[PDB]
């Protein structure tokens, strides 16, 4: 019963088109389907496994090896907050305290409107700039709560 | 066209190599890299025979800049021993916490690397290449894929590259949250559309890696030097820095240091004039209590005298340097290292995927003062214990660093006993 968007079942194609072997386009196409519903719907891996040629358990097995991923809560935008070493020396508690004050979220958490969801997350790759974050795609240091809540209203 | 929001990491050069353009913030795109000679080391090296690049790769001395510090030319030598096809893998997974020196060429100067991918395929006859960068560098990823076109268009990808017989085509895959990835075996395991399990090794890749083939797998700053070998001819790479350790060096920079960033500096350069001549010393001038070089070591005030270099007494590892000061907790900092091989082991090893795990445990208990005797005993037990039978790298050194904590700050642990 469940399928994909014309739209997106396209840019799924092109991925599975994109390497030699199809199965190789798994995580792009895990990406994709994530960035398209805001979360991987369950339904979704029946289809995904056919046109990868792989069986469903194997597409399963995937998804819930690959901690970007995300099964359970739909959001539009992830904020994802590093808690490693050197995010957490630099502040990482200030970051997670001036989100909590302008979103009324903690980590794991997502607000009412589905709008944003805090992911706590290890080590960004950006650790001179610490405390880090990403907004979906976006990557940026944290200087204050009133930096961040600027930052946050271009997310609409 | 545009790219994700990318913060701008200081960068710093003495020697004006791999940060040459990377030092400015920015996507340098093919023209740019065209007019300071971009893509001229490929057009020699594809009129130079594939053993001979390998003799000159070999002869410069170059070694893994992926960590482990491996010969890059021997590597090579290694899998052109086998018989073809072969596959050539960029890796660009980089994870290890304090470790960002990959991403600003990727994102600032992607051509740097691409021009060291080709030569490297062409090198060990490849005529198929990976870039397989971990899923939370999105910009990265974008950036890779505009340059890889503009090279097509250039004519320095493709059938029959500028008329050589030569066939390469480079195909970029994205990770999904797994440090484990960026371990060779499980990064081709992954690439193979798996999850991210490691083989044990032998065999190396270069003997059977992706579809069972040789292949090469290296790191965007080992390849990243590919370019300045063919160009400058080995002789001169190695008359860059010490004569052991050639060749130019990025070092991640972070924590408690004034200016945080990456530095391209030669070898012979010591840890105390990493943080203190190059990035402006600690903040508030407070003393150095530890360093970590990642999550594998910890080095105390009393060694910053060592060279960044691959030798035995030398700092080693990626060149990834944290400064913690003196009044930095080294229990609360060795608890976040634990969390870190708690969240990252694959599990396929029994005393990593508990040893990982009960590391973390027990040791929030201790920190929390909530430990009991046996929890105490227990942590000090299972620290020991996590490498038994492991397959590869995360589980022989998931308790390197809190072991180095507690031998080097018995004083500060002894408190939390308390
Ligand atoms: N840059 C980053 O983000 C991260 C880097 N690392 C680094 O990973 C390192 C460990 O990596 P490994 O691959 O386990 O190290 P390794 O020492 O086992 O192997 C190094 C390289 O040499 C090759 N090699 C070694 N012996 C060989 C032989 N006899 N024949 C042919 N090829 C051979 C391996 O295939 C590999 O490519 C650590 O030192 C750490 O610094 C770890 C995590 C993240
Ligand atoms: C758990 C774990 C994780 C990683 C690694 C190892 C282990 C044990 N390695 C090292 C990798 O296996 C391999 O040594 C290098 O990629 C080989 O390239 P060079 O010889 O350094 O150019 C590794 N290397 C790299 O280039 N980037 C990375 O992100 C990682 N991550
Ligand atoms: S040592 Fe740990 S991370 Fe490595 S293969 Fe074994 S279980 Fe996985
Ligand atoms: S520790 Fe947070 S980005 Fe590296
Ligand atoms: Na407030
Ligand atoms: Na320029
Ligand atoms: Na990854
Ligand atoms: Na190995």
């Amino acid at each position: 019963e469940f399928e994909f968007p014309e739209e997106l079942k396209t840019k799924l194609q092109e991925h599975i088109n994109y390497f030699p072997k199809k199965r190789q386009a798994i995580l792009l196409c895990l990406h994709e389907i994530q960035n398209y519903y805001g979360y991987i719907p369950p339904e979704s891996l029946k289809p995904l496994a056919d046109m990868l040629e792989l069986p469903l358990n194997h597409v399963e097995g995937v998804v819930a090896f690959y901690d970007m991923f995300d099964r359970e809560d739909k959001a539009k935008y992830r904020i994802r907050v590093c808690v490693s070493i050197v995010c957490h020396l630099m502040g990482t508690n200030k970051l997670l305290k001036a989100l909590e004050n302008i979103l009324g979220i903690k980590p794991g958490e997502v607000t009412p409107d589905g709008k944003f969801k805090i992911v706590p997350v290890q080590c960004l790759g950006a650790c001179s700039e610490a405390p880090v974050f990403m907004v979906n795609d976006d990557e940026y240091k944290f200087e204050s709560e009133v930096q961040l809540n600027e930052i946050l209203s271009r997310y609409t | 066209r545009s790219y994700p929001a990318i913060p701008r990491i200081y960068a710093e050069t003495t020697l004006n190599m791999l940060l040459k353009r990377a030092k400015k913030p920015r996507v340098h795109s093919i023209d740019e890299y065209l007019k300071d000679g971009g893509y001229q080391a490929l057009e020699k090296a594809l009129n130079m025979s594939p053993e001979e690049i390998i003799d000159w790769v070999d002869k410069s001395t170059l070694r893994g800049r992926g960590g482990a510090g491996f010969p890059t030319g021997k590597k090579w030598k290694f899998a052109v021993q086998n018989p073809g096809p072969r596959y050539f893998i960029c890796n660009a997974d980089e994870s290890e916490p304090g470790t960002f020196k990959d991403r600003i060429i990727i994102e600032r100067d992607p051509h740097l690397l691409i021009e060291g991918i080709i030569i490297s395929s062409y090198a060990i006859g490849a005529n198929e290449a990976y870039i397989y960068i971990r899923g939370e560098y999105p910009a990265g990823y974008y950036i890779l894929r505009d340059a890889i076109e503009e090279a097509k268009k250039k004519g320095f990808l493709g059938k029959n590259i500028l008329g050589s017989g030569f066939d390469l085509e480079i195909y970029v895959a994205r990770g999904a949250g797994a440090y484990i990835c960026g371990e060779e075996t499980a990064l081709i395991e992954s690439l193979e559309g798996k999850r991210g399990h490691p083989r044990l090794k032998p065999p190396y890749p270069v003997q059977k890696g992706l579809w069972g083939k040789p292949t090469v797998v290296n790191n965007v700053e080992t390849i990243a030097n590919v370019r300045f070998i063919i160009s400058m001819g080995w002789e001169e790479y190695r008359y860059i820095g010490p004569s052991d350790y050639a060749g130019p060096k990025l070092f991640p920079v972070s924590g408690k240091v004034k200016k945080p960033g990456v530095y391209e500096l030669p070898m012979n350069t010591t840890l105390r004039e990493v943080i203190f001549k190059y990035a402006g010393g600690t903040l508030g001038n407070k003393k150095v209590k530890a360093v970590f070089s990642g999550a594998l070591d910890c080095f105390s005030s009393e060694e910053l005298d060592i060279p960044m270099d691959y030798s035995p007494l030398g700092f080693g590892g990626t060149g990834t340097v944290i400064v913690l000061t003196e009044e930095d907790d080294i229990v609360e900092a060795a608890l976040k290292i634990a969390e870190f091989y708690e969240h990252e082991t694959c599990g396929q090893c029994t005393p990593c995927r508990v040893g990982c795990y009960e590391q973390a445990n027990l040791l929030e208990k201790i920190y929390k003062g909530e430990a009991t005797e046996q929890d105490w005993e227990g942590f000090d037990f299972v620290n020991r214990n996590i490498q038994p039978t492991s397959i590869c790298g995360l589980g022989a050194v998931a308790g390197r660093l809190i072991r180095q904590t507690l031998e080097k700050f018995p004083e500060e642990w002894e408190k939390y006993r308390k």
